[PDB]
């Protein structure tokens, strides 16, 4: 099957897969013909149904499924598969120090192809960190939508992990750096980094 | 062998002490509390120290913290001891709080913060007056740790804190000062090259009091004809030369005969001979309204190879070159 | 070439600069080291290119023992170098070569970062990485550099650097991350609650 | 021959006096509020085509409910904005407080109040004889004063009612299945929810009318004097008359469909039998008794009837006995 091979795939491990039973179902793929060009023929490479066209009608698949992906994984049942990814930390772990490696969750910054790559989402600390394997910077961020890891949290409460138990203290010989002492460092970077005099 | 020299001011005053104020190895520190302090910006760099102003969180007053990197637990013991018996004496710094970090260990002095003016700003500020009340300033606080037996060792404008708004003064960084028992062999890697006093660099162990006085000889030649530093040399023995071609080579050949003291025979090739010069050749349009007759006389005075005829401190005090200063 | 341009050319210790030589002469910049690393004085020999100590003693195979000594004594005085004026010039060079790796946070725009201690005591922490612009700290990327001490690296290197280079400073961050669900966005009201129900439990 | 048609007793010809944009919502253009207004909380459920949240008014500090939408049924969309918008500030009818979109998406969103609905789901708790009577007369202020709009709502039933039980007030939500009257009209009979399905959906006649709230509502009080929820309980649409005619009687149910000539599914002939008129006191025991009185079952009896035309309107359930108490205390609170 082409799904299978799909997510199988090098660098395609963030993506879950999409049950065929969901995509048969047409009420689902509302509006992804004026999205994406050759929808006829690019949705059935997907369920498996001239060197020119067959070349693009394969990248014109690839944007299907990944905007299908986007809607499926915030169902319940797309949810709990992601969900299975996640228990295993098929997402990567948080670079914070202080988050201690809590799984991550896959997210967009954008909904809308081709603008932003795909980035993570940490439970913990509520930030988002760009995949540390460079296999991962190739994958559109608009596959997984802005909203995924909201919903997830907002189906699944339980799942949320307790705030951060220390935090960073940075010390110098022991003694920590008062505030007042970056609004000064601060500064002095701005008046650093001034136009230097253009001789006429 | 070298002959034998003392102090001829303040001789025994240690050793008829008890000894809990001259056993420094023996002080136990009083610790403080280290949270109270937090650094805000980077002030000064030594070879022993590094230095912060700080603020203190508990009254958010503002503070100097001089961080100690690592050294002998000798030394530290021996400035902490040399500021708690000179507290309060005229024109010392006052010692605020001593902390230690917990887990490096490392230790730290906490000070009430000095409004110290720009070492720059004022070599362009300072008047004629304004030298010798200055000068004064630190003859109190020189003649205070002598009466108290207590050298110095690295007396040099850096050392001297001026808060020229306030025209107050404070002599600052004891880690180098020593106390003084008659008869003492001490180590003669004090002080700082355009500083140190001739007995340092021929080798002459048994000093005193009166090593201060070369240091502070130096300190008014810079300030009165306004070159900086004045013996500029390019090492410790290139330094012997830069005075040995102002004070001459005479009266150093008689110096090193009157004490026994063997020269290294390094300084043969390189010392020759040269002649007393007179301080008015380092008289020009731009220093001059700093030097005067007494000026001259006071500096001639201090700037002797034999210690033992400088001024001290006391006596220093009652030159003429003060006379405008001590009425006020 | 030396054993310093050895160490710090060797895989994983990408992190570290060579120590100028001069620096490790003068004894002064040792004081209390001795201390802290077992059979001290052949270890600095060794780390000083000079020749070693004799033959028939390597009983607990003794090469390896002073061996791992040089190597934790390196970074020892490591710690104390890049606190060093030159030391730090050394560093902020392979700072703007990007040697550090750079921040995973989006929003810090791939800001060079800084080796970290989070310990200064040895065996107890591994190096961090410390961004000047997020003013957080976390762990390399690579497993290369996952078995590299972190106290020979210090705990307030960073820290000192910006204090004596404050030029160096990045402006805090323009942009920060905004969770957004169908355009509607998350009120905070609501991890408050979700933090229980994961509590509750 | 065909069936009889049947016209509502009252609020008739309220809709074609009205002007066009009243009732026609298909021509409804949607005034969209801003989104970044309001801030979601917590998920309170899911459906077919549509995604609900508690969220929260950030310009007032207010409790709201946005309701995402896919944007499927162009008409049954409209067809409810409309009807929330022609029945705002309406006595306990719900109010609409926004509808939006999202810039990208364009995914709308209904924006209604908040209702602090109490269940009784289990404090174990429960009313009492004056809350039912309460509570009944809040929905009829709702379902006459929507009647009075020419609206029906079509879907009366217990979830359907909020009950903030601490402040005492009520809302009737979900207007999904609401529609505009128009007399003669024929209209889709596959509304309601089967235990409070009316017989005229149940046989299948399509030109009923308001008076289909009134049987709804008839439905929920039997399940509250008589403590079993819900009263009716058919397995089906077909064993759910079945269920009446053991308790309504099967006669007047003959005569019903006799009067109006509805032709009855085959189906019901063999399932339907021949049952007595049962009197209401055959429900009563030790648990439910001090909630039936009287008054609670004249007034029942008048709501649960066969022909659609014999019910009682919402304004004259509102004048039987069974509220005097209840509209004194309205009268003496000003
Ligand atoms: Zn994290
Ligand atoms: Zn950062």
């Amino acid at each position: 099957s082409w799904i299978s091979w799909f997510c199988g795939l090098r660098g395609n491990e963030f993506f879950c897969e999409v049950d065929e039973d969901y995509i048969q179902d047409k009420f689902n793929l509302t509006g992804l013909n004026e999205q994406v060009p050759h929808y006829r023929q690019a949705l059935d490479m997907i369920l498996d149904l001239n060197p020119n066209q067959s070349d693009l009608i394969e990248q014109a698949a690839e944007m299907l499924y990944g905007l299908i992906h986007a809607r499926y994984i915030l169902t319940n049942r797309g949810i709990a598969q992601m969900l299975e990814k996640y228990q295993q930390g098929d997402f990567g772990y948080c670079p914070r120090v202080y988050c201690e490696n809590q799984p991550m969750l896959p997210i967009g910054l954008s909904d809308i192809p081709g603008e932003a790559m795909v980035k993570l989402y940490c439970p913990k600390c509520m930030d988002v960190y760009t995949p540390k394997s460079s296999r991962h910077h190739h994958t559109d961020g608009a596959y997984f939508g802005t909203g995924f890891p909201h919903m997830l949290f907002m189906v699944h409460p339980e799942y949320r992990p307790k705030r951060p138990a220390n935090q960073f203290v940075p010390r110098l010989y022991g003694f920590k750096i008062h505030p007042m002492a970056y609004q000064l460092q601060l500064q002095a970077a701005s008046n650093f980094k001034s136009p230097v005099k253009t001789i006429r | 062998g070298p002959v034998p020299s003392r102090a001829r001011v303040y001789t025994d005053v240690n050793t008829h002490r008890p000894r809990e104020y001259w056993d420094y190895e023996s002080h136990v520190v009083e610790w403080g509390n280290q949270d109270d302090y937090q650094l805000v910006r980077k002030l000064g760099r030594g070879k022993y120290s590094e230095v912060f102003e700080a603020i203190n969180i508990t009254n958010n007053e503002k503070v100097v913290v001089k961080i100690l990197k690592p050294v002998k637990k000798k030394k530290i013991k021996r400035e902490i001891k040399i500021l708690e018996n000179l507290r309060g004496g005229p024109n010392i710094i006052t010692l605020a709080d001593i902390v230690k970090d917990p887990v490096s260990r490392t230790p730290a002095l906490v000070f009430e913060h000095v409004n110290n003016t720009d070492f720059k700003q004022l070599r362009q500020t300072l008047t004629d007056y304004d030298i010798r009340f200055y000068m004064y300033e630190i003859l109190k606080a020189l003649d205070y740790c002598h009466s108290m037996g207590i050298m110095h060792r690295d007396v040099k404008p850096h050392n001297v804190m001026i808060d020229h708004e306030h025209r107050k003064l404070r002599l600052i960084d004891w880690g180098l000062a020593e106390f003084y028992h008659p008869g003492q062999e001490y180590n003669v890697r004090v002080a700082s090259r355009y500083f140190k006093g001739p007995e340092l660099l021929v080798d002459y162990q048994m000093y005193d009091y009166s090593l201060d006085m070369w240091s502070l000889g130096c300190m008014l030649a810079s300030m009165i004809f306004r070159k900086e530093p004045f013996f500029h040399g390019h090492d410790n023995y290139d330094q012997l030369v830069r005075i040995a071609k102002v004070l001459g080579t005479e009266d150093l050949y008689d110096y090193i005969d009157k004490y026994n003291i063997e020269l290294d025979p390094r300084f043969n090739d390189i010392l020759g001979r040269h002649s007393r010069k007179r301080w008015e050749r380092f008289v020009h349009s731009e220093n001059q309204h700093l030097v005067s007759p007494e000026a001259l006389d006071f500096l001639d005075k201090l700037l002797r190879y034999d210690h033992q005829s400088r001024l001290t401190a006391r006596e220093a005090m009652e030159h003429p070159y003060f006379y405008t200063v001590v009425k006020d």
